[PDB]
């Protein structure tokens, strides 16, 4: 499964 | 990616990872051809039989990655999608004849070590490239069996094989945008891309100026490295018109 | 680009991948 990637990316 | 090895570091610094936000999930392979422009197949962002259709905001894409599932701290960049654009002639309904999308990136992508284009191929390159027996190299995060996952990017050189080779080993209709590749069940040897590893790119490394062009793109395969089957690959000269026509319309 | 396709860990620093001859030996 996938590590989180940092949440600047995902807004 | 089938019977294929773990890549170098810094072997295929023009893959990018197409990544899903929600659920966060790897969507498909790609490949980095200018400090903005992503190119990809188009089944990767549109294939209705499967109810896919996504949309600019769906997506992300991962550039200068080795690991699949890590976050590649100081290494990958991450970069978000301004503009998707398909073929207007890709064939969803048949046979994914001309299978090729472009994307645009909000923002250039640093090069780096592991961050770098790869060349898209003139006229003669292809000519002369694009011939029976000569080996290209595809690579990918795909499934590593038809029927699971690595933990690095995989890569595997595969054989150009003989147009009516292809024709023949398939019921479905072959155009003059594909060409497919991979080993003859008596050749010994193995290897093929898999779901996964769709938009991924199939290079070549120009013997005459030593540089890789990029001259596939994973398409399409019945099953995964099965005896008597090839994988099935995106010409990218054939439809480099239309790359130009975008990147000059939309650049 | 001007410098597509060479990449930095190999061919800008004339060093050969572990597999790349293989592809050289096919283009007969
Ligand atoms: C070498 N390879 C082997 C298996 C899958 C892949 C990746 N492409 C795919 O999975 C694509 C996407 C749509 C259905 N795909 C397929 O490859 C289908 N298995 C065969 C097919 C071809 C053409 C039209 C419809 C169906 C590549
Ligand atoms: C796919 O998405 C676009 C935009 O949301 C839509 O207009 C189109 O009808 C959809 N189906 C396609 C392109 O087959
Ligand atoms: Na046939
Ligand atoms: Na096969």
């Amino acid at each position: 499964d996938f590590e989180e990637i940092p949440e600047e990316y995902l807004q | 990616i089938v019977e294929g090895s773990d890549a170098e570091i810094g072997m295929s610094p023009w893959q990018v990872m197409l990544f899903r936000k929600s659920p966060q999930e790897l969507l498909c392979g790609a490949s980095l051809i200018s400090d903005r422009w992503v190119l990809t197949a188009a089944h990767c962002l549109l294939y209705p039989p499967w109810d896919k259709n996504f949309t600019e905001n769906d997506l992300l894409v991962r550039i200068g990655k080795h690991s699949r599932t890590r976050y590649e701290r100081n290494i990958e960049k991450i970069s978000m999608l301004e503009k998707i654009y398909i073929h207007p002639r890709y064939n969803w309904r048949e046979n994914l004849d001309r299978d090729i999308a472009l994307m645009k990136l909000k923002k250039p992508v640093a090069f780096s070590d592991y961050i770098h284009p790869v060349c898209l191929p003139d006229r003669e390159t292809a000519a002369s490239l694009l011939q029976a027996g000569y080996k290209g190299r595809v690579t990918g995060w795909g499934n590593l069996k038809e029927t699971g996952q690595p933990s690095v990017l995989q890569v595997v050189n595969l054989p150009i094989v003989e147009r009516p080779v292809c024709k023949d080993s398939t019921r479905i209709r072959i155009t003059d945008n594909m060409f497919c590749a991979g080993y003859k069940p008596d050749e010994g040897k193995r290897g093929d891309a898999c779901e996964g590893d769709s938009g991924g790119p199939f290079v070549m490394k120009s013997p005459f100026n030593n540089r890789w062009y990029q001259m596939g793109i994973v398409s399409w395969g019945e099953g995964c490295d099965r005896d008597g089957k090839y994988g099935f690959y995106t010409h990218v000269f054939r439809l480099k018109k239309w790359i130009q026509k975008v990147i000059d319309q939309f650049g | 680009e001007a410098d597509c396709g060479l990449r930095p860990l190999f061919e800008k620093k004339s060093l050969e991948d572990k597999t790349e001859r293989e592809l050289l030996e096919s283009y007969i």
